[PDB]
RNA sequence: UGCAUUAGCUAGUUGGUAAGGUAACGGCUUACCAAGGCAACGAUGCAUAGCCGACCUGAGAGGGUGAUCGGCCACACUGGA
RNA sequence: CGGUACCUAAUCAGAAAGCCACGGCUAACUACGUGCCAGCAGCCGCGGUAAUACGUAGGUGGCAAGCGUUAUCCGGAAUUAUUGGGCGUAAAGCGCGCGUAGGCGGUUUUUUAAGUCUGAUGUGAAAGCCCACGGCUCAACCGUGGAGGGUCAUUGGAAACU
């Protein structure tokens, strides 16, 4: 554009959309609103735990968990690891991060935070998947 | 000390001793650096309905004489 | 700090110089289970890394002390690739090692740790004191005679240039800042500086 | 209804330089005459000529070329322009092409070169870059 | 009332005091009128009083009151002794 | 004597009715660290023979790089199609900072201290030619005064 | 600061002449007289946000933030006095 | 604060390392287990019987009282481009006119000083940023002296360009 129609209509930027849009909304219960405070984690109670199959050339069945968080919104959340302890009504700490080759789930679960316990036998990549030092 | 000494151009002589001059100057733009004219209607206090529409008027600021006029007349450089 | 074997680090890098040589026993390529093999050739980011490690494990530092003493070499008028060399040998680890009070660098660093120096006056027991040009480095009067101290002076000669040394209570002087000639040029400083440019 | 005269001057010079022309003519001015007078003093053109006609007398330029068929002016850029006039103080008055090319600048003494504006300690509207 | 005070700077277990003519209702480390000089108790041997005495007497002649420690600072140099000769003349 | 340096090898196959093809090509940069640098490409199947095909192809086109010492003479931008490098002179103790393919065409002439940034496109064929075309259009201070008619001190 | 997918806002509102009253000028308030005032240079309306020194980032241009430390303003369960 | 900082002696190699990566970006790999399962994944993508990408074990490496993940911000991003981008076919020329406001406007002389340039002040507190010393056993930090206020306003001048 020329210099006059760029003074008269300035350079508006291109907005950046944040992934994990459920972790950056709070819920004031005394006013029933949605605040914005950019939380790194947010805990929640679980609703359904089943298995979901990938849609890629991959072929498996992945363990997800439908969790409603501190704010009253529903997500789907993946469980990393081997074994879990996630029947229903358990309190788990939702970690951000998308898992691809799975539709409609883009969050993890911190393995070992509130009520989920760590994996049964890892000793290699041990800090994530959350188990303590053996012996 | 001394007070500000602006010059302008009348816009609407309404009734009862008030004229409004139009001081026009050139603010520059922040980012692109292009000069651009802008206006500022300064209400001012005519003594006895002297100046008419079309005149260029030198003015000076004073104490607040009403709710919106803060300036007074000193001298008329040209008229119509 | 490191506390490990300088033999293995001298295998992967050039030399750590515990004795006069350390790589002649095993394969001088790499330590474990892939050393005696075909050495796959190495890219530019690797070789900008290896010469940085050959200088870091020489003086026995760690990063954000190796990095925080890098950008404060970007303050003087000289060449930044060798300002980082000259103020790295002006510590109380190299100066105790250069004017020989030890048979190696680690017990020289252990000598300045426990308080056997009393440099220019009372005491500096830190191993990262950058020595200004022109103040003396001694041994503590409480411990002037040890098996470690005296019996490593007589073996290692060649107190390097821009230094002094004596037998009257072992008093070096640190005349001025040493040159790139009077500094070990086995590791080239001309490629470490591009690692911290990224 | 051409709207920038001395940019139309400056692209007549560039287009004649591209086809190895050695002689072109301008509808002239004072600032067109005295920019064209300052290129021969710095040594980009051979010789400028007279102003003669009844209305807006023309002048001819006589471009100058290297002995191996090279050209002297390699690149020619108008910097100040209508809509966005650029002005320079004498402190940040910029060197063209690491001091190689020049920058004719209209200051309050008549227009002068890049060299002749810092030691005079005057700034003004910076007209163009010649290199 | 304006009064010459001590605004403390410096770190924990290392006090450093700049001396300041300021109003009595401002906070301690807050807004000032003019900063006369410094004071340092925790140096080698001295207190290291720096006072531009030509300017400290501009405030003592129109209402500034030293408060019990800068009155020792000004007496250590000798401003308060020389303050009488304006009143005596 | 010339100093060989590769940029990248490429693994290119053209589709055939039967078995597809095994052409491995490579571009190299050839210079002498004194002000004379050329590039070239080479297509073969034997990979060390595919290198030396590109080295001798670089030998037919060497461009003389003018130089005020330890840096480049002035500020230029090279252009060839979509690739466009930037080239600012620097102090003689800065170190040459450059990208992947443009570092090899800048180290092989002796500069070792310039600012640079490869604007525009990304493919290593174009930016090594949009750097040579930049280094083609550099001018010394002494030879401009030959054309302009002044002396070296009259230009300043 | 963001919206024109907010284009008509004002009616003590804009002047006047009086009178009161304020530390002080004044549509600050109350009487009459006059119909003005502001606005695409964004009046108004809605939404958001204490502002700045500064801090973080960037080669710069510029972008982001207001914890701590200072300057100023506003508020003190909510709303008047 | 506080019998605290610190200083003298006495004793002992005692008690004082983990953490994530190992396909290619990205310097560090072999072997068993498992065999589109269990699982990994920042990107491209790994696993169907000889997995350097899964799980473990021995190695090695990054650096370390930390390490790694996540969240948010700036940079890389010249992917809002004044510096510093575009519109034949990749996203982008209104279906074309008449015209309001606005923006921009041929040549010369005289002239004024709004823009512009230049030099006299005044001010943009302190703290910090940059630079130089001083005090911390070094460093963090702290203190003092300087770039310096370059934004602006007041005051002389210059007259080419708007």
């Amino acid at each position: 554009p020329t210099i006059n129609q760029l003074v008269r209509k300035p350079r508006q930027s291109k907005i950046k959309k944040s992934d994990s849009p459920a972790l950056n909304k709070g819920f004031n219960s005394k006013k029933k609103k949605f605040t914005d405070l950019n939380s790194p984690q947010k805990r929640g109670v679980c609703t359904r735990v089943g298995t979901m199959t990938p849609k890629k050339p991959n072929s498996a069945l992945r363990k997800y968990a439908r969790v409603r968080l501190s704010n009253n919104i529903e997500i789907n959340a993946y469980i990393p690891g081997i074994g879990h302890n996630l029947q229903e009504h358990s309190v788990v700490l939702v970690r951000g991060g998308r898992v691809k080759d799975l539709p409609g789930v883009r969050y993890h679960i911190v393995r070992g935070a509130l009520d989920t316990s760590g994996v049964d036998g890892r000793r290699q990549g041990r800090s994530l998947y959350g188990t303590k030092k053996p012996k | 000390n001394d007070r500000k000494v602006y010059v302008g151009k009348v816009v609407s002589d309404k009734m009862d001793k008030t004229i409004t001059v139009l001081v026009e100057t050139y603010k520059t733009h922040k980012l692109y650096g292009k000069r651009v004219k802008y206006s500022k209607k300064y209400k001012t206090h005519d003594e006895n309905n002297s100046a008419k529409l079309g005149d260029i008027v030198k003015i000076q600021e004073t104490r607040p004489l009403s709710a919106t006029k803060r300036f007074r007349l000193v001298e008329i450089v040209e008229e119509s | 700090r490191f506390r490990g074997s300088n033999w293995k680090k001298s295998r992967r890098l050039g030399i750590s110089l515990s004795g006069t040589g350390k790589e002649l026993e095993k394969r001088p390529y790499a330590p474990g289970q892939h050393g005696p093999n075909q050495r796959k050739k190495l890219s530019e980011y690797g070789l900008q890394l290896r010469e940085k490690q050959k200088l870091r494990y020489l003086y026995g530092m760690t990063e954000r002390q190796f990095r925080n003493t890098f950008d404060i070499a970007g303050k003087k008028f000289g060449v930044h690739g060798e300002n980082f060399m000259i103020l790295l040998a002006s510590r109380l680890d190299a100066v105790v090692y250069s004017l020989g009070l030890a048979r190696t660098r680690r017990q020289a660093r252990q000598l300045v740790n426990h308080g056997h120096i009393l440099v220019d006056g009372k005491r500096v027991d830190i191993p990262s004191y950058s020595v200004k040009p022109g103040q003396t480095i001694s041994v503590r009067e409480k411990s002037q005679k040890l098996n470690i101290i005296v019996e490593s002076v007589e073996i290692n000669n060649f107190v390097p240039e821009y230094l002094n040394f004596d037998a009257d209570s072992l008093t070096g002087t640190f005349v001025r800042l040493p040159e790139r000639s009077e500094l070990p040029a086995e590791i080239n400083e001309q490629l470490i500086v591009e690692y911290y440019s990224r | 209804t051409m709207t920038d005269p001395i940019a139309d001057m400056l692209t007549r010079v560039r287009n004649a330089n591209m086809v190895r022309h050695e002689k072109l003519e301008l509808p002239a001015s004072n600032i067109k005459k005295e920019i064209a007078e300052i290129l021969k003093s710095e040594g980009f053109i051979k010789n400028v000529e007279y102003v003669e006609d009844d209305k807006q007398g023309v002048l001819r330029l006589f471009l100058k070329y290297g002995q191996n068929d090279e050209r002297v002016i390699t690149g020619l850029k108008r910097i100040s322009k209508p809509g966005l006039r650029v002005y320079a103080k004498a402190s940040e008055m910029p060197k063209v092409l690491n001091g190689l090319g020049i920058a004719l600048v209209s200051t309050s003494e008549g227009v002068i070169t890049d060299k002749e504006a810092r030691k005079r300690n005057v700034g003004g509207e910076i007209i163009a870059y010649v290199w | 009332a304006v009064k010459i005070r001590l605004t403390r700077l410096g770190s924990k277990r290392n006090p450093f005091y700049r001396i300041v003519v300021a109003d009595a209702r401002s906070p301690r480390d807050g807004r000032i009128i003019e900063q006369i000089g410094t004071y340092n108790p925790t140096s080698a041997n001295a207190p290291e009083i720096k006072v531009d005495e030509a300017l400290a007497l501009k405030w003592l002649n129109d209402g500034a009151k030293p408060t019990d420690t800068v009155h020792n600072i000004l007496s250590k140099e000798g401003i308060m002794k020389k303050f009488d000769e304006q009143k005596k003349a | 004597e010339f100093e060989e340096r590769v940029v990248t090898i490429n693994r290119v196959a053209k589709v055939v009715k039967g078995g597809r093809r095994f052409r491995f090509t490579a571009l190299v940069v050839v210079g002498d660290k004194n002000g004379r640098v050329g590039f070239g490409t080479g297509k073969a199947q034997e990979v060390p023979e595919a290198i030396k095909k590109a080295v001798e192809a670089a030998k037919k086109d060497l461009v003389v790089v003018p130089r005020v010492e330890g840096t480049t003479p002035h500020t230029i931008t090279g252009r060839y199609g979509s690739g466009s490098v930037f080239m600012k002179p620097a102090a003689p103790g800065t170190g040459v900072i450059a990208g992947g393919p443009v570092r090899a065409v800048l180290e092989l002439a002796g500069i070792t201290d310039i600012l640079s940034k490869s604007l525009g496109s990304n493919t290593p064929i174009n930016m090594v030619r949009a750097t040579i075309d930049g280094l083609q259009n550099l001018k010394n201070a002494e030879d401009v005064a030959k054309l302009r008619g002044k002396t070296v001190e009259e230009l300043y």
